[PDB]
């Protein structure tokens, strides 16, 4: 697993082309995330 | 020592998490290739994940990050889709759960868009879709996502052509 940028604890990937896309985030230590909710779902066929 | 507690649909916590799921679906530039074609979900269940040890591991790291970032954890709630979701809830995140070939290097990736994380439920690029039908756009099989508490600390801002 890669290392966070010097002095930083994560990367924020901000889409610059698509204006409706929200951000993505990368951490490099598993201890920086806690899986608080488990969601079971189906995607729905559009009408 | 993980337990999963069901949230009632009548509970405001359930409803808050459902709205976060539903309100952050968007269209993807692959036309649905990886994650399927949909504008919304049928939410079947939402469970709270409780693990005392994993939680303590998390708050210990958060305190170190927070102090290194001048008293600011920069904590978010973000989605995670993975083929390892069943391992993650029991053992926590680690290097086995990283996206080696990710845009911003080998680490663990999270999304504000629920539908971005849904693209990884069945693997990178959606893999070969559901086990039963080999369908990345299967409308029958049940999927799972995680909605997670994430410590960002000082985050490096990378603009990205995506
Ligand atoms: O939720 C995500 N999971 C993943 C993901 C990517 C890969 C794996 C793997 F390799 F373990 F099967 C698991 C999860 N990638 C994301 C991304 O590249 C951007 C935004 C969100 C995610
Ligand atoms: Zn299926």
């Amino acid at each position: 697993m890669a290392h966070s940028p010097p002095g930083h604890h994560s990367v924020t990937g901000r889409p610059s082309v698509n204006g409706l896309a929200l951000a993505e985030y990368v951490i490099y230590r598993g201890e920086q995330a806690y899986p608080e909710y488990l969601i079971t779902y189906q995607i729905m066929r559009p009408e | 020592g993980t337990i999963l507690i069901d949230l009632s649909p009548d509970d405001k916590e359930f409803q808050s998490v459902e709205e976060e799921m539903q309100s952050t679906v968007r269209e993807h530039r692959d036309g649905g290739h990886a994650g399927g074609i949909f504008n919304r979900y049928n939410i079947l269940k939402i469970q709270k994940v409780c693990n005392k040890k994993l939680w303590e591991r998390y708050t210990h790291r958060r305190k170190e990050v927070s102090e290194e970032n001048h008293n600011h954890a920069n904590e978010r709630m973000l989605f995670h889709g993975s083929p390892f979701v069943n391992a993650i809830i029991h053992k926590g995140f680690d290097e086995r759960h990283a996206y080696i070939g990710g845009m911003f290097g080998a680490g663990i990736y999270f999304a504000e868009n629920s539908s971005k994380s849904n693209q990884y439920v069945y693997g990178i690029g959606g893999g070969t879709g559901c086990p039963v039908h080999k369908d990345r756009s299967c409308y029958i099989c049940h999927r799972q996502l995680l909605f997670c508490r994430v410590t960002l600390g000082k985050s490096f801002l990378q603009f990205s052509a995506m």
